[PDB]
């Protein structure tokens, strides 16, 4: 028997769910990438062929998913890393949780808008 | 060639969706 | 049997428990009970009227009128509560006639013997598994050995533990694998090793060192939100840490 | 004592260490990559090799690589004590993770100690 | 502590690998053309110039060093009786094995086809 419920608990235990699925996406990504990178000691043609069928739409949401992966778990693991080096770190989590809420949404936002004319300008 | 790499790309893709609804999973069920 | 009660202002709250027998049926599940309710009550009034009149197999834990011992931690919409503490004199969603109901059901990460009734024997083994007893020489002094109101002051806040297990049942590194020692062991160890009449907190501290110690706390506030006595849990997780860190 | 004493002390250590770093590294990298002058439709061989013909982005690149990929492979450790249930899997996994990890920064080492511009 | 575990766990792990490493090596240059009688410092030079080969070497080298030199401290272990001899020998036989990886490394990733 297994019972399937949700335990509504702390803020920071969300945070800490999208920490671990964000870094486990950046980590699959990078042993990808570092692959077809490394297709840079093989040939010129053999890198332009790669990475232009890296510049799809497709791939360009992905590019801002990636984006904002990032941008997440890097907030966030500043967070954490004040919490454990800084004595009055435990004390401020949700103030810091609502400020790294704010800074990537403003981030997040203006890294869209970028990455959107980018795309906007070459169709 | 590139077919190769993006089949990576559509594998990756795959790994990381599967991890996070398996992440979701064992964090909801009782067990 | 006879008749229930006379209720005098009621809401007829409704209560979802989630009922399991350990031998007659193994065949679990919800069950959806009506009570009444008042401004003055608590969920520990409600489940007792559940238990006297309309069921009686529904077993659960409880002591105290309100000295607090916490021997009826239980899950309530979620969170873990003390179910004697919930208050349900703040029900402002009674007065526009939607059907309320609560859900409560044991907390998890504990085996279950009953409704409502866990095995507790696990949390109190990795209690007393950190060595949670002050050890000292050999030869007491005979007038109470020395210790300053400022060394007192430092030990303090972890000193008001009642050992319900609110925190432990609501850690994720406690519902994962292996084996965490838990929020309330670590909590009952920081008593002891920031206690300066010991002689064992080092051992204590090498105790917490492990793979599975206090490294394993992914820094959720989980026990800090649950704890019904107000003890800042993870902080004095972090203190461990930090005392780790800097010696 | 289940491990090598004070190992998880200094694993929790290096995650907050190389998360300090990696702010500055990773996100300077995605910063110059997507958002400089015209993001991923500028990349080609001549742009990475303009760029890696210098020592500031070369120890750029060589840092991120060597920081992401321990980092990554920490927490995807820690992901994988507390996720697997038998001693076998989590041994076999750890080794497909250590496997894993090993030959891409074998890989990434190689490429950017090795590259030449001049290939053809 | 598990110091021991490790060394048993990495000699097997290095023997599967080097099973395919060494035997490979052996193989292409005693029995596939003319064996030695073909090698020279031109066939080295048109043989690293390839990463297969670079990266196949690069691996044997560190991988036949380690495990050469685990079973070799096992030996001492095994031999030495007195402490400070097993002390001096452990000492050479480290001695050795890092100049041996140090050259090696050295002169694969240093190595240019165009040298005189
Ligand atoms: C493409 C881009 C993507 C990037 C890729 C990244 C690559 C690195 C990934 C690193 C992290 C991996 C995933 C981390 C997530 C952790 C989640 C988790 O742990 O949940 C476990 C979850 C629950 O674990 P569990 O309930 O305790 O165990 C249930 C068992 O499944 C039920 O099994 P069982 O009960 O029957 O017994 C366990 C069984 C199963 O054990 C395993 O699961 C092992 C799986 C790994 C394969 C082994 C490779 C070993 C390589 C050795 C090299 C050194 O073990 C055995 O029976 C022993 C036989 C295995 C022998 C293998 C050795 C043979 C080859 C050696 C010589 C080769 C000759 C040449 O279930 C899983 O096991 C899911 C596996 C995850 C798949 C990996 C996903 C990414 C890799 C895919 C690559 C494509
Ligand atoms: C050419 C290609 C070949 C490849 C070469 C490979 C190179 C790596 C080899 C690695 C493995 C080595 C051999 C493994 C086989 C193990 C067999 C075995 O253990 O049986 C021991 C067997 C029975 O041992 P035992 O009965 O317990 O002890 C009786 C003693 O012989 C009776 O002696 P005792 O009772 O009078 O007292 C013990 C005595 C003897 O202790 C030793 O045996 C030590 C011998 C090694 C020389 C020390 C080099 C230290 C380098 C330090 C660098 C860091 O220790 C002392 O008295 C202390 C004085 C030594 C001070 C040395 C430090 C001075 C230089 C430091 C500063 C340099 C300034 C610049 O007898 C041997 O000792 C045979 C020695 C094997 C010779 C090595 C063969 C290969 C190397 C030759 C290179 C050419
Ligand atoms: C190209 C690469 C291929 C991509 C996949 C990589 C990883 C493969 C692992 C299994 C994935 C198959 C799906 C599955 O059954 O998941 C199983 C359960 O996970 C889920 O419920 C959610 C996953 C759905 C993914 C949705 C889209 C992804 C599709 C492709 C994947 C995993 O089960 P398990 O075999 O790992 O071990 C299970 C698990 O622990 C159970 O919880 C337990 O009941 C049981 O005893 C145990 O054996
Ligand atoms: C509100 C306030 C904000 C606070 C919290 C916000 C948290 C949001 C951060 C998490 C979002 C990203 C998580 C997962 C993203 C993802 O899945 O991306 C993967 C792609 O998976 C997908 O298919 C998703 C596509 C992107 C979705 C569009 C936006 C992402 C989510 C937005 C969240 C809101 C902002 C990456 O794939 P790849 O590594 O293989 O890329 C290869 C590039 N060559
Ligand atoms: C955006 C990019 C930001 C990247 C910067 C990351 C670095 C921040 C982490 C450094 C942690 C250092 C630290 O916190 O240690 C001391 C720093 O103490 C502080 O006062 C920190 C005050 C707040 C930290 C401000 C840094 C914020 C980083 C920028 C955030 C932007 C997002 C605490 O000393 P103590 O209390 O433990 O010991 C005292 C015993 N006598
Ligand atoms: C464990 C810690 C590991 C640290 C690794 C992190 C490295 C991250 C990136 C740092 C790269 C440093 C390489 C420098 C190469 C470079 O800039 O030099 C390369 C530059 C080209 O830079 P750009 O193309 O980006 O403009 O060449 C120049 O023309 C620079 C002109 C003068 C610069 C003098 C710098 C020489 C040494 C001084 C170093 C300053 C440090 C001072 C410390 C007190
Ligand atoms: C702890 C692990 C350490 C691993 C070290 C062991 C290495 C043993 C020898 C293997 C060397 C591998 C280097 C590859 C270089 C190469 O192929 O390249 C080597 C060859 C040249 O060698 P040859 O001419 O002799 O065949 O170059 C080519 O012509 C290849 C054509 C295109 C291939 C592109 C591949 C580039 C990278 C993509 C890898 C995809 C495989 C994915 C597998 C997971
Ligand atoms: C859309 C996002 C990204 C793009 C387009 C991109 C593109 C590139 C490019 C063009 C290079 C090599 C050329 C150079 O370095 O100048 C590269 C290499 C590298 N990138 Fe990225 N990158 C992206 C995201 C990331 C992320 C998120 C990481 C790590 C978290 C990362 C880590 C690395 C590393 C380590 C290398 C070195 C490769 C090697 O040494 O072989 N990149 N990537
Ligand atoms: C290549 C880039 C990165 C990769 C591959 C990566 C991967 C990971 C993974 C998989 C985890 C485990 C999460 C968990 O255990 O819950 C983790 C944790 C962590 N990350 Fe990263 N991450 C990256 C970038 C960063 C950055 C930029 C920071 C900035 C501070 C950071 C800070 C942290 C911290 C502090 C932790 C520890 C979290 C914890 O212990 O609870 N990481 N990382
Ligand atoms: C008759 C037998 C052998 C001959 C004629 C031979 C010949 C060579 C040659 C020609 C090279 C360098 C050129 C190249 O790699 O393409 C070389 C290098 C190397 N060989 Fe052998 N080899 C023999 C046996 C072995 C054995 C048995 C091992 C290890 C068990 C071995 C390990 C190595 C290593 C590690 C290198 C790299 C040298 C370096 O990096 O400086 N070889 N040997
Ligand atoms: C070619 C494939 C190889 C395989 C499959 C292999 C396998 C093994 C294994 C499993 C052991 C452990 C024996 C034990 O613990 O009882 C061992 C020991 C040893 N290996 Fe290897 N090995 C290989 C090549 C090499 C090479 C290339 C070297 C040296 C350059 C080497 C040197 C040694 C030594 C000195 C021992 C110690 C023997 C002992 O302590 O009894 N082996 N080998
Ligand atoms: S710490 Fe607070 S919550 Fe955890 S047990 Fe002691 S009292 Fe109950
Ligand atoms: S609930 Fe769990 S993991 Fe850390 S801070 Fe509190 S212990
Ligand atoms: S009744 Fe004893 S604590 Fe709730």
């Amino acid at each position: 028997t297994r019972r399937r419920t949700l335990y509504r608990g702390d803020p920071g235990m969300w945070s800490w769910v999208l920490h671990r699925i964000t870094g486990a996406t950046i980590f699959f990504f990078l042993f990808v990438h570092v692959l077809d990178t490394a297709l840079v000691r093989v040939s010129p043609q053999a890198y332009n062929e790669v990475i232009e069928t890296y510049k799809t739409p497709i791939v360009g949401l992905m590019e801002i998913g990636l984006v904002a992966a990032v941008l997440f778990h890097a907030l966030n693991g500043i967070r954490v890393i004040l919490i454990d080096f800084w004595a009055k770190g435990p004390r401020y989590q949700r103030q810091m949780l609502a400020v790294i809420a704010g800074l990537f949404l403003v981030i997040f936002i203006a890294a869209v808008g970028v990455i959107g004319m980018h795309m906007v300008e070459r169709f | 060639m590139v077919l190769f790499f993006e089949i990576l790309l559509v594998a990756a893709v795959l790994v990381i969706t599967w991890f996070a609804v398996y992440a979701l999973y064992r964090l909801v069920t009782d067990e | 049997p006879e008749l229930p009660p006379v209720p005098e202002g009621a809401v007829m709250v409704t209560l979802k428990i989630a009922r399991f027998n350990p031998e007659n049926p193994d065949a679990a599940g919800w069950q959806s009970f009506r009570v009444p309710c008042l401004p003055s009550d608590r969920l520990l009034n409600l489940l007792h009227y559940v238990k006297w009149y309309l069921d009686g197999t529904l077993t659960f834990r409880r002591s105290c009128a309100h000295g607090v011992c916490g021997s009826d931690a239980m899950r309530i919409n979620g969170v873990n509560r003390l179910a004697c503490k919930v208050l349900m004199r703040d029900m402002l969603p009674k007065n526009p006639n939607k059907q309320l109901t609560i859900t409560i059901e044991p907390i998890r990460g504990l085996p279950v013997e009953k409704d409502l009734v866990v095995n507790m024997e696990p949390f109190f083994d990795a209690y007393r598994a950190v060595k949670p007893f002050l050890v000292t020489s050999g030869n007491p002094p005979t007038k109470e050995r020395i210790q300053s109101p400022t060394d007192r002051a430092r030990y303090d806040d972890t000193t008001k533990c009642i050992l319900c297990a609110c925190c432990t049942t609501s850690c994720p590194v406690y519902w994962s694998e292996g084996s965490y020692f838990g929020p309330a062991a670590i909590v009952n160890a920081h008593r002891f090793i920031f206690d300066s009449r010991d002689e064992a907190a080092a051992e204590r501290l090498d105790i917490l060192n492990e793979v599975d110690g206090v490294w394993r706390c992914r820094t959720t506030f989980n026990c800090t939100e649950a704890c019904p006595r107000g003890i800042q849990v993870t902080q004095a997780i972090q203190e461990v840490k930090r005392a780790l860190m800097f010696a | 004592p289940r491990g090598i004493p004070y190992f998880e002390k200094y694993a929790w250590l290096f995650m907050r260490f190389s998360g300090i770093a990696l702010v500055f590294l990773a996100l300077g990298h995605l910063f110059i990559m997507l958002m400089w002058q015209d993001g991923v439709y500028r990349i080609d061989f001549n742009y990475v090799a303009e760029r890696w013909a210098s020592p500031f982005w070369q120890i750029w690149d060589m840092a991120l690589l060597w920081l992401a990929m321990i980092h990554g492979a920490n927490g995807m450790r820690t992901i994988i004590g507390d996720y697997a249930r038998k001693n076998v899997t989590k041994f076999w996994l750890n080794s497909l993770l250590l496997l894993a990890t090993g030959f891409t920064l074998v890989l990434g080492s190689y490429v950017l100690v090795t590259f030449d511009a001049n290939i053809s």
